[PDB]
């Protein structure tokens, strides 16, 4: 009774394929380097004195 | 944007024609004549008065 009305059919499919080219036409992941340089400088402070 | 090795031939020639003389013969029904009995077409000189 629970299976009354059950019909099962296959609709479609998906297929995995990889394009192994021996010459290849992809650009991968580009690798670079950049330089960030900082400037740190040191001032004076108010004076102290005894008279 | 592909990589491959190729081998090429460069053909160079020409056929010229000088002599304006030549003959051709056509052969037909060669097999049938030897396949079947053939003999002796007579020019029967029709002496049975009709000519």
């Amino acid at each position: 009774a629970a299976l009354s009305g059950l019909t099962v059919t296959g609709v479609g499919y998906s297929l995995e394929a990889r394009l192994t080219n021996i010459n290849q036409l992809e650009m991968g992941l580009l690798i670079d380097s950049d330089v960030q340089k900082q400037g740190f400088m040191i001032p004076t402070l108010p004076p102290l004195v005894i008279v | 944007q592909r990589i491959g090795r190729e081998i090429r031939l460069t053909p160079r020639y020409r056929y010229f024609n000088f002599l304006p003389i030549m003959l051709v013969i056509n052969v037909i029904n060669l097999e049938e004549a030897i396949a079947q009995r053939t003999a002796l077409d007579v020019n029967e000189t029709q002496v049975t008065p009709a000519s």
